[PDB]
């Protein structure tokens, strides 16, 4: 499958595999993607969910050029494909646990879009980063201008958006679309597989809130920050801590 | 600390619910099952407005219960309740059987 | 006059001529920007608006100080300049089309107000920042305050409006205050008047959407996204991909 | 005492001196600091509040794991601990004039929600930094999951928090959590207590309602606004102005 | 199973009374007291609208009492009232003594 | 005789009252404490328009308590509260521990 | 796919306005006109309460109609309605109109 | 120009009325049936508020309808309604089957 | 004969499903689907007090469609409606596409 | 510009305190006294929905004053007012005393 | 210190009538003139329900005046009116006229 | 006689109105200007039921002015408003300059 996902252990991977149209995504893809991340997210063991190339070299270069012009008269495939992937950029922004795009390549458009919606995003140096609607007089969906605006602010927003011009892995680790620069996610995803899946999960929801706009803390948020200290990973967190050994969370 | 949580009044679900969330926050490791009758069933419809703070309270470990004598009188189907909601046949009989049992009553 | 529009063709240019007094803001200035906004915004040829010098050198040195010093016991002018800042600020930064702030050098005060009001900046080696209210017991407008937090959060953002403090460009580069260090305009605005002006303008409105606490998409942004597929520049778009020609917007 | 204020004219200092504990917060400590906040507010002649460690060295390593331990299985600690720390987090982030922390090693947990609360921190060379609640299977709350997001964005703010590891001075510096890099504050508070008092205060209001959401000026931001022209500040700026000579606030 | 039931609410009788036969229904062997006090007092008046229930639940063996200090300050005689019906000084008061007795509570 | 009172509904308050002053007169050396949340707070307001009853409860020696929560959702301040009012985290909080303490139970 | 939609009463506009949001979204490349008269007049007003939501359906290139009759009736001057509205003589007459010329008829 | 003509809302007959009047001066030559049926069908009673306006629509040659399952379920009898009114059995089924027949349907 | 017969109003719908009833009964091998958008989607709930009717409908083989743009505006279930219910994308975008397939319009 | 504002009327503090807003916008450098009296009173109360704009219009430099003769016929406590509230023996003989002193009235 | 007091709302004339009193027993040897207009006048009838406050503000010598336009708009009859009130051609032309003549304006 | 009127209550503007009439029925040679403001601000709209006289006042050379601030916050456009009505930037500020002029204030 062009579209596919492995689950080993802590560590989930959403997999691109279609190196010969530069992992560019076809209709049935965009619907293929929350039915892995139901998948996935159904797996008790699950700490972190990597959204990767299979075969390293461009991570998404977008749309399918070959569908989108078959189909550029087809309002029937213009609704469909519009839901198809505001249902899977809505899904995988929202995922229950940590997510991490290893990017090694091209990243255009809907693939730019798959990356803004993981938690955060790792560049190797042949990383390359764009959004081009506007080279072709279409829109990007609200959701995805916000998960930009959210990282780098309006005026690199504009910039990417309204030029349509391709930035590299330094720059794009320069203004905030990605967070780190390296090789491989391995650290990192050692990192998040080891801490409490409890945390990572309630934390993620405080962030999300935040980003929708709550303020202060109110009587839910005070409710999750207390009910952690009745849970069976601050028991092990504290019993490792008298051990002095590493929490096996 | 068992408490046995009763709710009969939907006008006053959700300041009872929030009452709920101040009995959990307040004492910790609080063992609660809130058995809903009369109108206030109507409270664990899918539909409802206070479906949030219900399952909020579900997260938190919280049994949430439905009278079944209730859900009848007010012609609702099992189908249109919250999904994870317990049912006893008697709303009433569970509150004094849970006393009986050692639960402490808070009536709401 | 000491603030004039020039008109060519995609790219309009807002000018700022007054370079015996830095090109400080007098009240009339104020009231004539909006004017100009008006008669750029009422060309469809338009694509892009620059707004810069007319002469290199300072930006903006901010409020014209013998105005200010002439009536610093005039409740009407204050009020007056007040309004008339305000909807210059608002209009500015609403504008349809992109907007980009070309800064060359000291860009102070009301001048960082109608830079930060633009889409993205370009700074040169010689450009200055900074925000001066605190050191004459003045305040900052709020729709300013926001202008600058969205670009730079609230620790530099007080940092720039405590001390009122100047920084140069390679700073405001690092901050996020300018999206763009170079020593002219013409590369970004080339890029601007080729993409399509129908996704410009509509992002465009998606980005202030979100920065006015919009968080998911509801059914109008779906309708505006929707409607780019029965748009004269979605057929130019994939017409020329076809043809394998450049679109022509 | 463990946490004390000193009061120095313009400048205030809340110091942590618990050198033994590397500057770890027990429960009186959060309980007090609201105390000394509200004794240094009480000052007409403070223009600055400086936060840091009485002893260079840890500014802050986050709860005395000691006390948390012995409490691991007390719940009227915990809510009480809980309900404390938010009020001191709350009140330190809304003090009425500029805040900054003086960094000077680890910053950890609840050290770095003392940070945060400030308007502005800097970074010596040996400063670091980290938020470790998912190492013990606990949550951070929500008002400070805000406060870091607003500074360095969603994506650092996960990596820092998922994976509670420590980041060191210039990657912080990097990242927007701290604005400046140094050895000593005192250049900064020279330029913080030289300034307008009534504009410092106003201003950092003006921050934060646009931290809570408002978008645009309204009839009370424009009667802020328009109230610095009555002031006295505004009076000693202009006549200083006019006789060429530092304005004395 | 001794319960002490506690009706206070006037317009909340007709559930209430539906309550009552729920737990009777539902808790077998149930020795049931039920006290109705403030405005609830006027549901034990020979025209009341739930009388038939009422003498269904004495049918069914079950204690009704009613306030003295309640029929005085709504200013009823004891000529108005069911027959059968027993009267208490104070409702609270039953209410109170009989949980000391070991009557588990449920308030309606 | 220790008794654990609940008044929840603001509206009912008047009538809660006087059923307190009914238990006080009926049961002999009675120990009181009341505990008012949810919208009955409001009650212990100063302008209150059953201050002069809450404080003729006081001078009889009756324990009137305010639930902090309760105080904070109705945006309260404990400046404007009735002096001599006690304070506690929750309301329920406190109705079930007092209870867990051999307190009998009375909903009003 | 030629679609004139009515909307008369005032009432139901928001639902109305929302369910051509629904069409437009629904039927690709859709070519609407909506006719509003009787008291939906009102909502063509520069102060209605819907005023965004009608410039919207504007932008997404809907061809927003008044009935003259109502705006004559309703005591409104074309001054005061929203800039770029389309008015016909009769709202009904353009209705059946259109439908004569093959558009499909919608009722809201 | 056949045109059938829907009123169902009696609340809105008046407007309705003055709708079909509009319809009326604007199509020259205009063949209008108004079929009356749900609530409206009471605006057909003799001692109706619309009489004279219903009158003066017939005078104007337009067919006035009612529907007879709506007079049946209105408890009205033949006798109540405005001369000169025909019925038919069912107000919905002449509405459809005018349409078929090339009627263009307006609802009002 | 095929009709398309819209619902929209929740209030409406007793009287709508009448209409329908009325519908059936007056045409011959009437083919009817009725769709039901905005607030008469309420109408096809499992608890719906109009259920019977709806079944009933069912049973005379009219097709009953639900709009799924009013369920999620509604925030309802799938799993709360009627079993056997259809549902369409858009109610509107239906109507007005079995309108263009040759159905005939009925507006309730 | 000397003003001496009245505001009477509970109801209508929303509005008057954001004339007040307009009039200090509006007016350079305006010396406001603001008069609070009979139901408007109950708008200084520490729990007031209005507190937060008073306390702006405080720290706009704007006086505000509330009437002692209303404070006792409210029944409120001066410890229930917001701190920094000044008192006059009576609100309309501030009124008057302060137009005789050469402050413009204005009655919101 | 002469005041010239208005009072236009008959809904508010206790409350007024009340600050009059207020007036009067805060400002020493305060002259004044109470002018009553617009639906206000009714409290001048001779069964006013104000009409013994009315008497008593007429012992503590205070002028008593009511509109004569008003008068004639509300229907009434000189022969109506408390004995010893005053009219006025205008009531607010007195009010303006006293004004103009140094007279402080209070608006009740 | 100078005159400012003042007129904020939209509910209230017809017998205002008829006070100003009244006002320059019974003074000679009256300089009148009436601010409206708050909700009055509505009543100049073109559409309004008090149209016919505020044009009457205009007649009488009486100047109508309405409060900027005001017509903003009604969300009302300068289209839509009365032909020939001033506006000034603030109602209250406008009030308050013509009484420092020697204007006569009354409020209506």
């Amino acid at each position: 499958m062009s579209l596919r996902l492995e689950r080993d252990g802590a560590v989930a991977r959403l997999l691109i595999d279609r190196a010969d149209r530069r992992n560019a995504f076809s209709l049935d893809m965009w619907q293929r993607l929350p039915e892995l991340l139901a998948e996935a997210s159904g797996d008790d063991a699950l700490r972190v969910l990597v959204v990767k190339s299979a075969n390293g070299g461009a991570f998404c270069a977008g749309a399918d050029i070959a569908e989108l012009l078959a189909n550029k008269d087809d309002a029937a495939f213009h609704l469909a494909n519009q839901q198809a992937i505001n249902r899977a950029q809505y899904e995988l922004a929202r995922f229950r646990l940590p997510t991490v795009a290893m990017v090694e390549g091209d990243c255009i458009g809907g693939g730019c879009g798959i990356a803004l919606a993981c938690d955060m995003r790792i560049a190797a140096p042949a990383a390359r980063f764009g959004i081009t609607p506007a080279k072709l007089g279409l829109v990007y969906p609200l959701h995805d201008v916000k998960l930009l605006v959210d990282l780098v602010g309006p005026g690199q927003a504009r910039r990417l958006m309204f030029t349509g011009g391709l930035i590299d892995a330094n720059e794009a680790h320069r203004i905030g679309l990605v967070e780190l620069l390296g090789e491989s996610e391995d650290a990192l995803v050692g990192q998040l597989a080891t801490v409490s899946s409890f945390s990572t999960q309630a934390i993620k929801s405080f962030v999300r809130r935040v980003l929708d706009g709550q303020v202060a803390d109110d009587t839910l948020s005070l409710c999750v920050f207390a009910s952690a200290t009745l849970g069976a990973d601050f028991r092990e967190g504290t019993g490792a801590f008298l051990e002095k050994r590493p929490p096996v969370f | 600390m068992k408490v046995v949580v009763q709710i009969k009044d939907f006008d006053k679900v959700p300041q009872a619910l929030q009452s709920v969330l101040n009995l959990f926050l307040d004492l910790g490791n609080a063992e609660i099952e809130v058995v809903l009758h009369q109108s206030a069933i109507k409270a664990l419809l899918l539909n409802s407005p206070t479906r949030s703070i219900i399952e909020e309270l579900i997260k938190l470990n919280i049994l949430i219960v439905g009278c079944e004598h209730s859900i009848r009188s007010q012609n609702l189907d099992h189908r249109q309740l919250i999904d994870g909601i317990k049912i006893v046949r008697s709303g009433v009989g569970e509150i004094v059987r849970k006393q009986s049992e050692g639960w402490i009553y808070l009536a709401l």
